[PDB]
RNA sequence: AUUUUAAAAUUAUUUGAAUUUUUCUUCUUAUAAUUUAAGUUGUUUCUAUACAGUACUUUCUUAACCCACUCGUCUUGAAAC
RNA sequence: UUACCGAUACCAAGCCAUAAAAAGAAGAAAAAAUUUUUUUUUAGAAUCUUUUUAUGAGUAGAAAAUCGUGGGGU
RNA sequence: UUUUUGUUUGCUAAUGUAAAAGAGAAAUUAUAUAUGUACCGGUACAUAAAUAAUCCUAUCAC
């Protein structure tokens, strides 16, 4: 259900959306790297 | 990243067919993931570049584009007929093709 | 297939060819129709030549229009070019083939100054 | 002759009117000889006279043999054909001579053209069969040989696409 | 002027006749016997303050914030120059896919529209159609290579019409840029490109 | 079909069904590798299999067995015969495509690290009613003389371990990845947090 | 060079009616305009500030997709073994 | 049960021919320039011109319109 | 191997691609169940179950 629901989401998001969702996943791959760096 | 796509891909399949017999006039082109005849219809008046490349320069390059207008959906499956404005090579049968997101 | 430039519209670009004029050498190109049972061009078979025929004919309005938009008007001499002065932007002058190069720059002088375009001016230029 | 030249006076020419050869294997020493030094092609003739190097029927290769120096054309069917050969050595040998009393080495010379066209058969009379007369021609050749010494659009709109496009890639 | 036919209503523009043709047996006459041509009338998505993606130019990709209803048809468009790097451009209704997204729904920007509107009115349809002169200028250039480029640039800087929306255009920049700079994921939007990738089904996109 | 090379992995796939799905695909125009196609099953009961290619091979040229119908028994070659029947081979367009179509028995060198695809409207688990008899293609390849089955069957298996081993590194790297999402998850800003959390990542 | 008119329709007016009380309500008295009449015109590029170029035209050349069986002939019937 | 593909058949539009039908023994239009020049035309060939509509398979055969070759008078 | 410019007498400078626009994605296996994990194929506990309807990877120039 919960899926179901995350794609429907997806599907009515607007561009300014994903945007913000691309801008997101982005900061988080930096801190997640940072860790990861951290970690070695 | 360098160069923005901002065209769904597509192969430039067939010409519109009888078992046998030609049309050389409409051409058939499969877009990525469009599966259906409804899908099919949102890309109706979309602009098609068939571009390709050639060993002698022309107009100073060695890539040159043919223009087509994508003219009506093509049987229950998201295909779409194409009609350029001269007819594709069929060395094409089994190029890419690229479907604008003007008009 | 058909060759639009202006308004002149060319439904066949293709010559006519015989049927195996381009198989046997005894048998010219220049279109001759073919007679006889079995002719397959006669009868019209996917794949073979095709027939000359009146469809393809140009419309009567543009017909013997060139290119240029002008019916060619064969010249050969300067007599020839007068009936053309009062026709200069629709009729264009061809010299013929058997004129004297002094006559030819003659009359392309006079074609100058009638303002008639000359289509094969650069003969023995 | 038919080869396109421009200048004369590096080409030394030669030719045989109507020589007592036949037509195919004289074509097929010359096609054997062709794109060589002069002097070269002279040994090589001289060397296939002497049955030592064998030149390749390929073009006129029907019943031909199979010969051993044919290796040397990656080809597997050859002869030495003698009259012709030494035929050919003559009008070689001819063109040596034009290039002397002109002012050209022969070291630097190649063949650049050399044709045989077939000239008209010489007719004779063979007997056969029942009561029946058949043509027993010959099959005569002209030779022809030379010899030579051997050592847009601007458009502004274009302009700008082009600026553009290069702007890109940097 | 307008024509309301079946409950339409379709709005007139006056038009000039300009090409000529041939009459059937005597003197040319003009093509157009219709001296009102209907106006463009565009979609039901076009504002004035919604941000577009241009599909074709050389910003192609390039998220811009539309401007003015250019009259003309075709609209006005800006990417602040200064955030975005697109000047103020006109554009085609087609070649620009608008974004569900406005500007002046954020509580920041919001406060600053009548001004907005206000230059947007002051910009003008003449002043980017550049006249023949300057084309012939121009052209004069190419009878070494980036030196004709940078001719060609002095050039076009130098026309006054284009000079004027230079100003313009930094007007705007001044009055839009710091309210856009403050909500930094919406600048960093501005700044991006729209790309396509393998997920993005398109005709299943509602943007 | 729009990938550079689609790798197909045959085990638990209905042979023709599968050979009619490659044959379009190639005809439009991709890449293809059928990998693993000693484990492809027809739907017929092993015995008539069998019997049926016992007649395909009784049918040779009667004049010189030289030339005519070579009887490639194979699994992967009986597999790519197949497709090229379901093909316009005789032209060019045809030949070009039975050309892009690529066939392996088990896994060999760049097919082991490359994602296997399956083709489910083709699948034996989604074809056929399972009170039916199937055939293993590689045992009526063995029953019609192939030999290499079992040296082949090792050498999967010796692979699966292979597998095995990376697979269990991977989970690995997942779940160490996962730690540090949750990790930093605090570590962003609120509102794009919520934002993330919104649409699923 | 008068059926690209006349009317229809529409717009802004003006007189009288109607029961379908209605910013498309209809007829009608009169006047201008327009196009939904009365078969496509306009805007901006580009070719291009070119004389021929790699662009454009066209002849030839192979490709390629699809098709295509030796013509004439006598014959109910010929690609005909 | 839908959906679709699919002819030289059908429909819509153009153009070609054929057949028939309407009908026919005087006149300035526009653009570009800068009120006057320049640019185009300014039609009337009866088997001809303008327009309209329908139609177009074809061996044996028939007819018509053309096209070309050797010579003749003009 | 790296860099630069180019491939705009029969020759002696030299071009071609049936396919780049992110051509991204390595468990295995069953289909009337699988996979791990931990002990001894068996037991117990998890885990997938519209599985690519996903996940990863993009634009942060200077
Ligand atoms: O089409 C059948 C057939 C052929 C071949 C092949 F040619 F590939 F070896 N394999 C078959 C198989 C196969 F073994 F699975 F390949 C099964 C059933 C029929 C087959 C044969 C062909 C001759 C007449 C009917 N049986
Ligand atoms: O029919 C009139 C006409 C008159 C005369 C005339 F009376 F002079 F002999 N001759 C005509 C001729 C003519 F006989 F050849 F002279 C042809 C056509 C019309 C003619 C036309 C009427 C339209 C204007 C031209 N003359
Ligand atoms: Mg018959
Ligand atoms: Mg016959
Ligand atoms: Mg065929
Ligand atoms: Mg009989
Ligand atoms: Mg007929």
């Amino acid at each position: 259900g919960k899926k179901m629901i995350i794609k429907k989401k997806r599907d009515e998001a607007t561009d300014f959306e994903r945007f913000q969702v691309y801008f997101a996943k982005r900061e988080l791959k930096k801190k997640m790297t940072t860790i990861k760096n951290k970690k070695n | 990243l360098q160069a923005v796509r901002l065209y769904e891909k597509g192969v430039i399949l067939g010409y519109k067919r009888s078992q046998r017999n030609q049309d050389p006039n409409f051409t058939l082109i499969s877009i990525k993931n469009v599966n259906t005849k409804k899908h099919a219809q949102f890309y109706v008046g979309k602009r098609v570049a068939y571009v390709y490349r050639t060993t002698k320069h022309h107009d100073g390059v060695k890539i040159k584009c043919i223009w087509g207008k994508v003219c009506r959906t093509h049987g229950n499956s998201g295909v779409i007929r194409a009609k350029f404005k001269t007819h594709i090579p069929p060395k094409a049968f089994g190029d890419r093709v690229r479907i604008l997101m003007y008009p | 297939a058909v060759k639009k430039v202006g308004k002149i519209i060319k439904k066949r670009t293709k010559k006519f060819t015989r049927f195996q004029s381009n198989r046997f050498m005894r048998v010219k190109p220049a279109w001759r129709k073919p007679r006889g049972i079995d002719c397959r061009v006669r009868r019209r078979y996917k794949g073979t030549n095709l027939m000359p025929s009146i469809g393809y004919g140009s419309n009567k309005k543009t017909k013997f229009l060139l290119p240029n938009n002008k019916y060619k008007y064969v010249v050969k001499n300067v007599k020839e070019m007068e009936p053309l002065i009062m026709n200069h932007t629709k009729y264009c002058v061809q010299i013929a083939h058997n004129v004297s190069s002094k006559k030819r720059k003659q009359i392309i002088e006079r074609a100058k100054q009638m303002n008639v375009s000359v289509i094969n001016a650069k003969a023995r230029l | 002759y038919a080869k396109k030249i421009r200048n004369l006076g590096k080409c030394a020419k030669g030719a045989g009117v109507d020589l007592r050869v036949h037509f195919k294997n004289t074509y097929e020493a010359a096609r054997a000889i062709r794109r060589m030094k002069l002097l070269e092609a002279k040994k090589y003739l001289n060397d296939v006279i002497e049955k030592k190097r064998c030149v390749p029927f390929r073009k006129y290769n029907g019943g031909v043999g199979r010969t051993n120096q044919a290796k040397e054309f990656n080809h597997t069917q050859g002869r030495w054909p003698a009259k012709s050969c030494k035929f050919l050595l003559n009008i070689l040998d001819n063109v040596q001579a034009n290039a002397e009393s002109r002012n050209l080495d022969v070291s630097k010379l190649r063949l650049i053209h050399v044709m045989v066209n077939k000239a008209r058969p010489g007719r004779r009379r063979t007997y056969k069969a029942h009561g029946r007369i058949n043509p027993f021609m010959s099959s005569p050749c002209h030779i022809q040989i030379i010899a030579r010494e051997i050592n847009i659009s601007n458009q502004n709109r274009l302009k700008n696409k082009s600026v553009k496009k290069q702007q890109t890639v940097q | 002027k307008h024509y309301n036919v079946k409950g339409k209503k379709k709005v007139l523009v006056p038009v000039n006749a300009k090409k000529t043709i041939n009459k059937k047996y005597f003197g040319r006459k003009v093509a157009s016997k219709k001296k009102y041509v209907v106006q463009r009338k565009l979609r039901k998505s076009i504002e004035v303050g919604k941000v577009a993606i241009i599909l074709t130019g050389k910003h192609m990709g390039k998220r811009c914030i539309i401007t003015k209803i250019l009259n003309s048809g075709l609209l006005a468009v800006v990417g602040p120059y200064e955030i975005n790097g697109v000047p103020l451009k006109r554009v085609d209704s087609r070649y620009l896919v608008v974004t569900s997204t406005n500007i002046f729904n954020f509580e920041n920007i919001a406060k600053l529209k009548d001004d907005f509107l206000n230059y947007a009115q002051d910009i003008d349809d003449d002043s980017f159609i550049k006249t023949l002169e300057i084309k012939k200028k121009q052209k004069k250039l190419l009878k070494f290579m980036n030196n004709v480029i940078d001719k060609i640039k002095e050039i076009r800087k130098e026309d006054p019409k284009v000079q004027k929306l230079e100003g313009i255009q930094k007007d705007i920049g001044s009055l839009l840029k710091p309210e856009i700079l403050k909500n930094k994921v919406f600048a960093h939007y501005l700044k991006s490109k729209f790309t396509l990738r393998n997920d993005m089904v398109l005709h299943k996109m509602k943007f | 079909m729009y990938k550079k090379e689609y790798v197909i992995d045959c085990k638990g796939h209905l042979l023709g069904r599968l050979a009619s799905l490659i044959a379009k695909e190639l005809l439009n125009g991709q890449r293809i590798v059928a990998v693993r196609c000693e484990d492809i099953n027809i739907s017929g009961s092993l015995y008539r299999n069998k019997l049926k290619y016992q007649e395909f091979l009784r049918l040779r040229t009667n004049t010189n067995p030289k030339k005519g119908p070579l009887h490639l028994r194979e699994p992967s070659k009986i597999l790519w015969r197949c497709v090229r029947g379901m093909l316009p081979h005789k032209t060019y367009k045809g030949q070009l495509a039975l050309k892009k179509l690529k066939v392996c028995v088990g896994m060999p060198y760049p097919y082991d690290k490359k994602k296997k695809y399956v083709l489910p409207s083709a699948l034996r688990a989604f074809r056929l009613k399972k009170h039916r008899r199937y055939c293993r293609l590689g045992t009526l390849s063995s029953r019609v003389g192939w030999n290499y089955d079992t040296l082949v069957k090792k050498n999967e298996v010796l692979r699966k371990q292979v597998s095995k081993a990376y697979y269990k590194k991977k989970v690995n790297n997942l779940n160490e990845k996962k730690e540090i999402k949750t990790e930093a998850l605090n570590l962003i800003n609120p509102e794009q947090r919520q934002v993330l959390e919104n649409f699923g990542y």
